[PDB]
């Protein structure tokens, strides 16, 4: 029932009606019909943004620090694998940092949830009542102070599509870090260098067959 | 009309609108235990309490078991934890159980009287002003109120879906515990250790070769 | 209405606007029935007043250097003589329980037959601060907010002592010394791991 | 031990009894060949005799002065000293089967009373119905109790014929 004008993950394939192009990155991909129920699909829409946005930060936070180290840039945290940052010693114990993390995140996340439950109800500064977000914001897209440079005032639809495409690719990359790190046992950029050294004999088929 | 066995004749008592209002109704009642409408109302409560108790208990055997293997905790096997805890304990198991029966008996007794007279625990003056919140909801076995702090039962659209998830995970949890008991006698190891053994060599480490389940073979 | 506990949320209908300390906080709807709410309104004030005296007494003991709130009654079990500001008191545990029980029963008994009076006044208001109707409205709000804060504070003393095994003032000094080294996360009990 | 009895594993008379039975079997054995049919049968009997005496001792039974196992019937004494398997557990084993048989028969008898000719359904069994009721009887204790509480288990006194009095 989905129209044929919209982009399709599989050209010439029938696609669900409930994926009608409203959401960004709507390519009609749902072989398991997870998002069939509108109430559930409403939740999954925000979950994708949240998992995507954190994934984009996480991937950026796992490649750039390693990229700088190879270039030779020197800082005390240089040369630490992304999966060894936890063991590293900081100014405060890991437990104390974790406790502060949850208290800070509890405020912002409940603030974000309140808007999702009732959009527009969490757009006012509790202390300095003069401050406020624009009233037209939708769940997942606060705007206002969260968009200081006004990029959202342009072609918003294209920007939403660009965000979700980069976000979906970032989420796949992070799963690659866990799979690659758990198998190869080395940092991600090291795996890329190995592949570029000998692309033909360094496939996952070669690597995994050797192990077993 | 989903059924446990396609092509079979669903029992008539399970096809009534009252019966189909029950979560997880797949027409499974070969022995006809629910033919009497009054009995089915009682057995539905028994399943919910078994479901919820089993889920809490299984979570208490499984999640500590995995974390123990991962090295984040040090908890003995579920079939040994009773002996280990009682040692470094402030009371003997006789005193500990006697208190458990008073507290559980008192709480269970109030739940019992609500099955006999739904909403009867909201009798004015019966409790110290707290009886107002003990009336339960319009559905037996779903008390709500103080038992639903986050108010997830106030969304009508999601109500039927939530109840189905509870019964499905509850039935799965009930079978899990029966597996823990059977696998302790059969294999003499922990639940997570049994899973590790199966995954290592699935085709040689299973119940067909444990030397207990199939005595003839 | 004093305010809103959860900005962007609706206030419960059953909570009157003029009830002091009304932030529309009743997630469980425990006060939905008017009979239940009347009893709870009195009990909150009574708990608050007791907590405020309790917190003040707990801090006064340790600030003046006579010990902490926790180990004050140890002399009874250990075997010793009571003290108050350092001066010996002749009574013993048996004598204290008898007199406390009689005095509290008589005083609490009189209040019980009142019927639920939370703000008696008169004999209990010698300075007559709350005589004026307009002024009493804001004083009642001030009383409950300080009382609610005291109730939470005392819960902090008990919970913190169980985790750290130290008095309130001792813990406060410890946190100031090493804020990132001494806290609930670092006591080894509040957070299961680490 | 209990009532002056002693565990069979520790009983002198019990041990002597095993030798007597094996000696009797051995005496008959030596009049045959090594691997003849009679000899093999006798050896099989001796193996079962040795197994039987080991099993009863392993079961922790009590032997009297006669050196023969005695059973404990009091539930308190049985559960106190781990003799629940002699009489106590088999008690509830039998009642389940006995109630199963009786409940299944009662269900069938009620089923055919509604038919046009109940008498012809009793000499000539309705096998399809009987098999259906045979399987559903596994839950008789649950069904039996629910009938009792709903008051449909017993007939009314006014619907039962009685003689003049
Ligand atoms: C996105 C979330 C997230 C993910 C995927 C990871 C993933 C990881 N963390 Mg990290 N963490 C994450 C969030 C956080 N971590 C930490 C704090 C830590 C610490 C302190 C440690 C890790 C470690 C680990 C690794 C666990 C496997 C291992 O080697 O175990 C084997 C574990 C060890 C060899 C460590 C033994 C000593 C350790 C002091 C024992 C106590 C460890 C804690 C129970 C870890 C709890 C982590 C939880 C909260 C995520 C793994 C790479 C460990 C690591 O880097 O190992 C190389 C580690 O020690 N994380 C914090 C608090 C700020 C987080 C907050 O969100
Ligand atoms: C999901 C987001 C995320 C998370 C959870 C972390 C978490 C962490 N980062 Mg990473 N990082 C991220 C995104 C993230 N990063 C991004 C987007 C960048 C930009 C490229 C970086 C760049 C970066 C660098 C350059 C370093 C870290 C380091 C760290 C560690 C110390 C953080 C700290 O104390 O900062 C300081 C606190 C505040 C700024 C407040 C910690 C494991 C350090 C590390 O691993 O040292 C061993 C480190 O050297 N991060
Ligand atoms: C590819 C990445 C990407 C893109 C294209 C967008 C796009 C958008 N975001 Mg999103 N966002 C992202 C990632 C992205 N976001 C991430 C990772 C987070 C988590 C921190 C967020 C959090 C977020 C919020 C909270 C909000 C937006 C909003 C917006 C809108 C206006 C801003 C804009 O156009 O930014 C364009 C972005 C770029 C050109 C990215 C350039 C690279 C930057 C400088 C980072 C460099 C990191 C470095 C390499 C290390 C628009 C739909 C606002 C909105 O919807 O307003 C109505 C809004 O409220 N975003
Ligand atoms: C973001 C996607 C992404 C990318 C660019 C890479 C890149 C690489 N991976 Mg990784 N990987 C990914 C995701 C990705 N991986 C995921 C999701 C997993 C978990 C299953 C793994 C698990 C994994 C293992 C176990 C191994 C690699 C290895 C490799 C190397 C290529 C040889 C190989 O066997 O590939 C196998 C990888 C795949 C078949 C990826 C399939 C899934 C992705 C999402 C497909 C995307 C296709 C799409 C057209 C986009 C292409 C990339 C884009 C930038 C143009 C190379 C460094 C090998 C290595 O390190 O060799 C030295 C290796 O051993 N990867
Ligand atoms: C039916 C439910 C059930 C039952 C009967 C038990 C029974 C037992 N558990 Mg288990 N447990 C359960 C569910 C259950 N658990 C669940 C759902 C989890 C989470 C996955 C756990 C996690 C768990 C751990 C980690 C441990 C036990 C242990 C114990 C023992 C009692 C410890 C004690 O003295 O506590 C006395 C205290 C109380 C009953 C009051 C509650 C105190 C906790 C800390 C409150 C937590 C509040 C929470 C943060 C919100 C005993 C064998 C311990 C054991 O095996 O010791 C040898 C042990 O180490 N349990
Ligand atoms: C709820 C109220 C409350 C309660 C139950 C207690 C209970 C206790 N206090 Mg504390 N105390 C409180 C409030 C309270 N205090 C307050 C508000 C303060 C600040 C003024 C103090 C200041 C304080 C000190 C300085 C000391 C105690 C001590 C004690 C202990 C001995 C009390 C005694 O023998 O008094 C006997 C009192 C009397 C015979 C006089 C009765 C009151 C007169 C008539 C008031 C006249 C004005 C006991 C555990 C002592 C302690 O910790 O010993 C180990 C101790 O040294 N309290
Ligand atoms: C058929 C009748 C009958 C008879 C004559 C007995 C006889 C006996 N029983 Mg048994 N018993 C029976 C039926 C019977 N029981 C039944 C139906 C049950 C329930 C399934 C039990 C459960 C039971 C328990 C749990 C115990 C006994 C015990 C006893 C002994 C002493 C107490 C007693 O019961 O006094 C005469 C019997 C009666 C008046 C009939 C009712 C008996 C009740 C049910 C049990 C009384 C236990 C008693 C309070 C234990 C106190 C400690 C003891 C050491 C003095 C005695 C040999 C005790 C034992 O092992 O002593 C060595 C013991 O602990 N019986
Ligand atoms: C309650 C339950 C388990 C509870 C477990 C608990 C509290 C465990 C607690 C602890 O472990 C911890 C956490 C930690 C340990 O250190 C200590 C203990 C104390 C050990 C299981 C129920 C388990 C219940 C089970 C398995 C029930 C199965 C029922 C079946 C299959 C019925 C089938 C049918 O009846 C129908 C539905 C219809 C009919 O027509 C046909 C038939 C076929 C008759
Ligand atoms: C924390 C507390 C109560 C907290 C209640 C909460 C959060 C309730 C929350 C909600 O219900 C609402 C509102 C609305 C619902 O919809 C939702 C929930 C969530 C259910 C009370 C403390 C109450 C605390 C009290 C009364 C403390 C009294 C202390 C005294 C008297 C101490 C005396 C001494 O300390 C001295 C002075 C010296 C020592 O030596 C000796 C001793 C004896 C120890
Ligand atoms: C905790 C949060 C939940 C679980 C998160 C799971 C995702 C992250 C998995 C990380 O997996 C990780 O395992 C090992 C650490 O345990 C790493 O192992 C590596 O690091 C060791 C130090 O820790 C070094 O001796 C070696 O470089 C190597 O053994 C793997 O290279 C990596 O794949
Ligand atoms: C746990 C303690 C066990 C020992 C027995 C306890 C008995 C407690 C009796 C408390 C009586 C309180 O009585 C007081 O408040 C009641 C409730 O508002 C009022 O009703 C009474 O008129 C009043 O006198």
């Amino acid at each position: 029932k989905r129209d044929a004008a919209l982009p399709s993950w599989m050209p010439g394939a029938d696609l669900p009606g409930y994926l009608n192009g409203t959401l960004p990155g709507d390519f009609g991909f749902d072989p398991l019909y997870l998002g069939q129920d509108p109430v559930k699909l409403k939740w999954y829409a925000q979950a994708e943004l949240m998992n995507a946005r954190f994934a984009m930060l996480a991937v950026a936070g796992i490649l750039v620090p390693e990229l700088l180290s190879n270039i030779g840039f020197s800082w005390p945290g240089a040369g630490v694998a992304w999966y060894d940052a936890g063991k590293f010693e900081y100014f405060a114990p890991a437990s104390s940092l974790f406790g502060v993390q949850m208290l800070l995140f509890a405020w912002v996340e409940i603030r974000r949830y309140q808007d999702f439950v009732k959009p527009g109800s969490a757009n006012q500064d509790p202390i300095f009542t003069n401050n406020k977000l624009p009233d037209g914001n939708e769940p997942g897209y606060p705007g206002g102070i969260f968009d200081p440079f006004g990029w959202s005032k342009g072609d918003i639809k294209s920007l939403k599509l660009k965000e979700i495409k980069n976000g979906r690719l970032a989420m796949l990359a992070f799963a690659g870090f866990i799979g690659q790190a758990y198998t190869t046992g080395t940092t991600p950029l090291k795996n890329l260098s190995t592949h570029l050294a000998d692309p033909w004999s360094t496939t996952v088929w070669q690597n995994d067959l050797a192990r077993l | 009309r989903q059924s446990w066995l396609p092509g079979s004749q669903i029992p008539a008592h399970l096809d009534t609108p009252a019966a189909q209002a029950l979560a997880g109704n797949f027409g499974f009642d070969p022995l006809g235990l629910g033919k009497d409408p009054v009995a089915l109302r009682w057995y539905q409560q028994a399943e919910l309490i078994h479901c919820r108790t089993a889920m809490a208990g299984v979570a208490g055997i499984l999640i500590p078991g995995l974390l123990t293997k991962a090295g984040a905790l040090n908890v003995p096997e579920w079939y040994d934890a009773g002996k280990v805890a009682i040692e470094n304990s402030f009371a003997p198991w006789g005193s500990l159980l006697a208190v458990q029966l008073f507290l559980c008996g008192f709480v269970e007794a109030k739940r019992w009287q609500d099955i006999r007279k739904p909403g009867s625990q909201g009798e004015p003056g019966s409790f110290l002003g707290f009886e107002a919140s003990l009336k339960g909801t319009s559905e037996l076995g779903y008390p709500g109120g103080p038992f639903d702090p986050l108010g997830l039962s106030k969304e009508a659209d999601k109500w039927a879906d939530w109840k189905l998830k509870e019964v499905k995970n509850g039935r799965l949890a009930m079978l899990a515990f029966l597996g823990f008991v059977a696998q302790k006698y059969a294999t003499g190891a922990g639940p997570v250790d049994n899973l590790a053994a199966h995954l290592k060599d699935p085709w040689h480490v299973n119940y067909a070769t444990n030397g207990v389940s199939l005595p003839f073979l | 209405k004093a305010g809103n506990w959860l900005p962007g949320s609706d206030a419960p209908a059953w909570l009157p606007d003029d009830l002091p300390g009304n932030y529309g906080f009743d997630p469980l709807s425990l006060g939905k029935e008017p009979a239940s709410l009347k009893r709870f309104t009195e009990s909150e004030v009574i708990h608050g007043r007791w907590a405020m005296l309790g917190v003040a007494g707990s801090l006064a003991v340790e600030l003046l250097g006579y010990g902490n709130w926790y180990d004050a009654p140890l002399w009874a079990v250990n075997g010793g003589k009571a003290t108050w500001f350092g001066i010996e008191v002749p009574f013993d545990l048996n004598a204290l329980l008898a007199f406390e029980f009689v005095a509290m029963a008589a005083a609490e008994g009189q209040r019980g037959d009142a019927g639920g009076v939370v703000y008696p006044g008169g004999a209990f208001d010698p300075l007559g601060f709350a005589k004026d109707s307009s002024k009493s409205g804001e004083l009642k709000l001030k009383e409950i907010k300080n009382g609610r804060l005291a109730m939470v504070a005392f819960l902090g003393f008990v919970a913190q002592h169980a985790a750290t095994g130290k008095g309130p003032i001792a813990a406060l000094g410890e946190h100031l010394a090493n804020p990132w080294g001494a806290n609930f996360a670092t006591n080894g009990i509040s957070v299961p791991f680490f | 031990d209990i009532a002056g009895l002693t565990p069979c594993s520790e009983s002198k008379a019990y041990a002597k009894l095993e030798k007597k039975e094996l000696k009797t079997l051995e005496k008959r054995l030596k009049q045959y060949e090594a691997d003849s049919a009679p000899a093999v049968a006798l050896k099989a009997t001796m193996e079962r005799t040795k197994a039987r005496f080991a099993n009863y001792a392993k079961a922790g039974l009590l032997c009297g002065n006669d050196g023969l196992p005695h059973l404990i019937a009091d539930p308190g004494l049985a559960l106190k000293y781990g003799h629940a398997g002699e009489v106590f557990i088999p008690t509830f084993g039998f009642l389940y089967v006995a109630g199963y048989i009786g409940y299944v028969g009662r269900q069938y008898l009620i089923a055919v009373k509604g038919e046009a000719k109940p008498t012809d359904k009793e000499i000539i069994i309705d096998v399809p119905l009987a098999t259906k009721l045979a399987w559903q009887g596994a839950g008789w204790p649950l069904a039996a109790v629910q009938e009792l509480q709903r008051g449909t288990l017993l007939e009314k006194e006014e619907n039962i014929t009685v003689s003049p009095r």
